[PDB]
């Protein structure tokens, strides 16, 4: 189950 | 496939990468990147590509540690000046 | 590529952005972001980059409206309170 | 050409 | 509106910008400041922008040339050391 | 259309 952490 | 790529922050703002992490039910399967920026850094490598797993950064090994723990210690590794080298698994 | 944000305007009073329109001798290029400030809700989450273009914004498509319409349109929308939405595509490259 | 619309 | 300036490459090792071009098959575009990184010698100067857009270089003259031979342009003069001067009209309100 | 061409 995927969940977008943060960009860098 | 393991590669390492080292990148320039001299010459980039960010590294251009979205994180993306799976989780089971146990808990963690790890982070990935799930989208590349062009205008960053890595796509200006072009060597890492969506879907690859990140397994350390800098020397720092992000293989045991939990999902959340693992993105900061990318953050904070990110936010300093320096090259930066980046482990990761090739998607298969 | 696409990419479909949102922003959470609770924490953040203002977007942060500012907007660039294309117009040419036709004059419909559409309308890019050019910078992101820091402070702002679009900084917040990474995901838009200038030279982004903007392609609709909770809803409203303004992929063909005037540059002038398509940004007051989001004028108004900034203006009050609520969730933004926003998709843009995302800059290219090769040469 | 380009030119700055506002900042929102 | 245009400015112009100098960028002693010798406190720096580029100049802290990402270009942009529009197609300007027949439609004269040209090139763009995209972003400018800090710290790199656009920054330092601070008086360039994004979308300014890119007229000429120490001597030679954008104005007539493909985006891509701009570009090549640019980075051969960015790569041999040297003062290096641009000059780049404000991008309009 | 506007396109990245690369960072110096």
């Amino acid at each position: 189950s995927l969940k977008l952490m943060t960009t860098v | 496939m393991i590669i390492t790529v080292t990148l320039n922050m001299e010459k980039y703002n960010f590294l251009g990468i979205s994180i993306v992490g799976q989780s089971n039910e146990r808990g963690d399967g790890g982070i990935y990147i799930g989208s590349i920026m062009k205008g960053g850094a890595v796509a200006a490598d072009g060597r890492i590509e969506p879907g690859d797993m990140l397994l350390q950064v800098n020397d720092i090994n992000f293989e045991n540690m939990s999902n959340d723990d693992a993105v900061r210690v990318l953050r904070d590794i990110v936010h300093k000046p320096g090259p930066i080298v980046l482990t990761v698994a090739k998607l298969e």
